[PDB]
């Protein structure tokens, strides 16, 4: 073997033929992203100094100086609805990160699918759908979203196109026929893509509980 | 059959029914050492803090009866 | 269903008033009811209740400013519907002001429908002129105005006019 | 008993084979009985398919 | 030809050739003409006679065990709750003969049942997912 | 030390660390790490407040080893991406902050 450090718990990852490289989905329960931490980070460093004792003594600078590795000390991590989501452009011949994209506060994407449509080009795209707000054990979500990345410098680079909103959390993407399949919850849907945002070329309501995941021949 | 826990019969109630099988499910997840790390992986706790969880569980679930 | 006239001659007494209104809107269909009052509030009204739609919109675009003893009447639609068309028959925009479809084409334009949708003193959006000259986009400044023009040409034989629901 | 039913405009099938009374079965047929084509400002992913195509005759 | 029946004898017998084939043949693939016979012996399960009913469910055992639960729990799911007492009455002894053995394996068949006001009757544990 | 599912401790200065997801740990005792001023708590210290203290690296242990874990396994692709003819396990695995994709060749170390 040879172990590639992470940060949070990749849920799948997948293939990019031509760049041959491999994007990463990271996602954590509990979790706190980067930022978050900074905020939380900041928020108990000002909440420090107001004990209002001599003031003088800080170990607001250090303690927020001190920067533990994250494997030794494990999770700084807690909370119900908070998440961590990541996405990773990693080299598979070596373990250097390619590029690295940190993604919203509540948001967890359990699937991306990398494709071309036939009506464009060879233009590539990430496709990474995202659930966003889980309330884990009762069942809900405050809704789902899609996300779209152009895959450039000849797949070495990501930018974000757009963020098109979904009613429900997608659970599995995948091609079909030059354009893009998406069930979302039980709804199963026939995508194609939008410049600005997808829009669905099919549905179907029959299946009555849950999507899981899909393969396409 | 009577001291075999589990055990229906003609009058058997929901609320019973799926009480058990629920419990029965929990001790299932005790059980098989996987599907529980697949719990302690998907919400991020534990393996000894989902296994409390659940024997908090065992009672309750459902909430009260009808 | 509803249309409220003013400007009517005040001193004609209710009883002829009603049988007058009755006689000349029976022209354009079934009215099932019409109401005026002489209070210093209500003088100079009346609201004419059609049993059909198409009636009242005919109606109003024939005879606006008809002289009706000595002075030219006022009419448009009434704001709410009458307890009585309520109670024969048993969304939050609605009634809306912006009525955008097609199907009003034949040599169709933009002066022809600019001055139907003008014929309303709510005149104001009217997209009408493409090659099409059969998308008919029309803003008009209230939809009793808009209503007036939706029920006036209701059933241009069929267009299809949608309100930007 | 099935002209009552498709003659009253209730449909004969086995779904109704248990009320009696007029009325309920009225509410259960009541029971019984969206395309996006994106316009080329990107605004029109919430537009229908034949309401593009009006466009393309307007266009 | 047995099992449809001509005396109950016939359905008796046969029955026990069921039991006897199904703990025989356990595990080696041919559970498919099992089940059809298991057709066949279904609707023998309502009677009187102690002989034929206790012959039905050694059948029913043997089949449990060659056919496995998930099948016979989907034919005796519907029995349980059934208005009448006799049927819920048999139907529920079957289930457990079904129950007592096996009851590891049941927890993936037990179908979605939704949630009413005081209860939370979905386990939502089997529904996470990664 | 990463969470252990299971601890066993050996005589002469050894402790074993099965840990519940990634890398296994063997670990040694190089000093019993009393008497110096890491706070030693008891349970009549007076308080109604809990009794703080800072993480740190290990300062009463050394690490032996660490020994391969792929547990948990979420993910496994096998696709030859390199030079040779043999396809490489390309695997996300791993649990929280500790989680990694590792590959896997035909070779002994």
């Amino acid at each position: 073997q040879v172990a590639f450090p992470l940060q949070y718990t990749p849920r799948k990852f997948v293939i990019h033929p031509e760049s041959n490289n491999l994007i990463i989905i990271e996602t954590d329960h509990n979790a706190y992203t980067e930022a978050t931490k900074a905020q939380r980070k900041q928020q108990m460093a000002e909440e420090m100094v107001e004990a209002a004792g001599e003031l003088a003594a800080e170990m607001a600078a250090a303690f927020l100086n001190e920067n533990l590795p994250e494997s030794i000390f494990g999770a700084p991590k807690a909370g119900n609805g908070q998440w961590a989501s990541v996405i990773r452009v990693m080299n598979p011949i070596q373990g250097n990160t390619l590029d690295l994209v940190q993604l919203e506060q509540n948001e967890a994407a359990f699937s991306v699918a990398v494709c071309r449509f036939s009506n464009t080009g060879e233009d590539w795209y990430v496709l990474v759908g995202v659930a966003k707000d889980l309330i884990l054990n009762p069942r809900s979500v405050a809704g789902g979203f899609v996300y779209t990345y152009k895959l450039v410098n000849n797949g070495e680079k990501l930018e974000f196109l757009h963020k098109t909103p979904v009613e429900e959390v997608p659970a599995a993407i995948a091609p079909f026929q030059g354009r893009v399949l998406i069930g979302v919850g039980k709804l199963l849907r026939v995508y194609d893509l939008g410049k600005k945002k997808l829009l669905r070329k099919c549905e179907n309501k029959h299946i009555a509980n849950y999507i899981s995941g899909i393969q396409t021949i | 059959q009577s001291k075999y826990i589990g055990t229906g019969h003609a009058d058997t109630t929901k609320w019973e029914w799926l009480v058990n099988q629920h419990r029965d499910s929990y001790c299932s997840y005790m059980g098989h050492f996987d599907l529980l790390n697949y719990f302690a992986i998907a919400e991020n706790e534990s393996k000894a803090r989902v296994r409390f969880n659940l024997m908090e569980k065992m009672l309750q679930p459902c909430g009260p009866p009808a | 269903h509803t249309i409220y006239i003013n400007n009517m001659n005040d001193k004609i007494k209710k009883e002829e008033l009603k049988r007058s209104l009755y006689a000349l809107f029976s022209q354009f269909g079934h009215v099932v009811d019409i109401v005026a009052l002489k209070t210093m509030k209500m003088r100079g009204q009346a609201f004419v209740i059609f049993k059909e739609l198409g009636s009242s919109t005919n109606a109003l675009r024939q005879l606006q400013g008809f002289p009706f003893y000595g002075k030219p009447m006022r009419i448009q639609y009434a704001k709410t519907d009458s307890d009585i068309i309520s109670k024969m028959r048993g969304p939050d925009y609605p009634p809306n002001y912006i009525l955008f479809l097609n199907n009003l084409p034949e040599e169709t334009n933009e002066m022809m429908l600019s001055m139907l949708f003008n014929q309303f003193p709510g005149f104001k959006e009217v997209r009408l002129v493409p090659g099409r000259h059969d998308i008919a986009f029309v803003e008009f400044e209230n939809d009793g105005q808009a209503g007036a023009a939706r029920d006036a040409l209701q059933g241009f034989k069929a267009m299809k006019i949608t309100y930007a629901k | 008993h099935a002209h009552g039913m498709r003659c009253l405009g209730i449909p004969n099938t086995a779904h109704f084979a248990n009320v009696t009374q007029i009325e309920d079965a009225v509410s259960l047929w009541a029971k019984l009985k969206d395309t996006e084509e994106e316009y080329e400002d990107s605004s029109g992913n919430v537009v229908n398919k034949k309401t593009y195509e009006d466009l393309k005759r307007q266009g | 030809d047995a099992l449809m029946d001509r005396d109950l004898v016939h359905r008796q017998t046969a029955s026990a050739v069921v039991q006897h084939m199904s703990l025989g043949v356990y595990g080696f693939g041919c559970e498919d003409s099992l089940n059809h016979l298991l057709n066949y012996v279904w609707p023998n399960v309502f009677e009187t006679s102690p002989h034929v009913i206790q012959a039905v469910m050694g059948a029913l055992e043997g089949l449990r065990v060659a056919i496995g639960p998930c099948r016979m729990l989907q034919y005796c799911l519907q029995g349980l709750f059934h208005p009448a007492r006799k049927v819920r009455d048999v139907y529920w002894k079957i289930y457990n003969s079904i129950y007592i053995g096996s009851q590891d394996a049941l927890i993936a068949h037990y179908p979605r049942i939704y949630n009413d006001d005081k209860n939370t009757y979905i386990r939502y544990e089997l529904d996470y997912i990664l | 030390v990463p969470v252990a599912a299971a601890m066993c401790v050996l005589k002469t200065g050894f402790l074993f660390v099965a840990s519940e997801f990634g890398n296994h740990y063997l670990y040694q005792i190089a000093h019993l790490g009393d008497d110096d001023e890491e706070p030693e708590f008891s349970s009549a210290m007076p308080l109604e407040d809990t009794f703080f203290f800072q993480p740190r690296p290990l300062k009463n242990l050394v690490l032996v080893d660490e020994l391969d874990s792929l547990s948990p396994i979420l993910f496994c692709q096998i696709a030859d991406l390199a030079n040779e003819d043999t396809p490489q396990l390309y695997v996300a695995c791993g649990r929280g902050p500790r989680s990694s994709l590792r590959v896997l060749r035909h070779g002994l170390e």
